[PDB]
């Protein structure tokens, strides 16, 4: 069949959130209140597109 | 019986039996075509009902 099309490594470069899981869980409820809108844009895009390559930006 | 009666009764018998024979030949041909192509109401061996599929958003998105 066809060739699967993957994004390049430049498309995956981003400033990673390099904090530990306790730093994430301690800051979790304020992250869920304050970072609501692009997170829900992303997860709606992620359950509608069903393809992570269409959900990168 | 009159020869008229036997004669016309024989014509009636021959029409009924010729119709039944042509219908049996058509029945054989119809059964052969429906087993071969599977497009008629006969030989419809069952598949999975698609009403059983859960179309809800699942726990993970890649599906």
């Amino acid at each position: 069949p066809g060739i699967v099309e993957l994004p390049s490594l430049e498309d995956l470069k981003v400033q990673e959130v390099k904090v530990s899981s306790s730093v994430l869980k301690a800051a979790a409820h304020h992250y869920g209140a304050q970072c609501d809108k692009p997170n829900k844009e992303f997860m709606l895009c992620r359950w509608e597109e069903k393809d992570p390559r269409r959900c990168l930006e | 019986d009159a020869p008229e009666k036997n004669y016309e009764r024989t014509m009636a018998i021959l029409q009924i039996e010729s119709e039944k024979a042509e219908l049996r030949l058509k029945e054989l041909e119809v059964r052969r075509l429906m087993r071969a192509k599977g497009d008629g109401p006969w030989f419809q061996y069952p598949t999975i009902d698609k009403a059983l599929i859960d179309h809800s958003p699942k726990a993970t998105p890649d599906n």
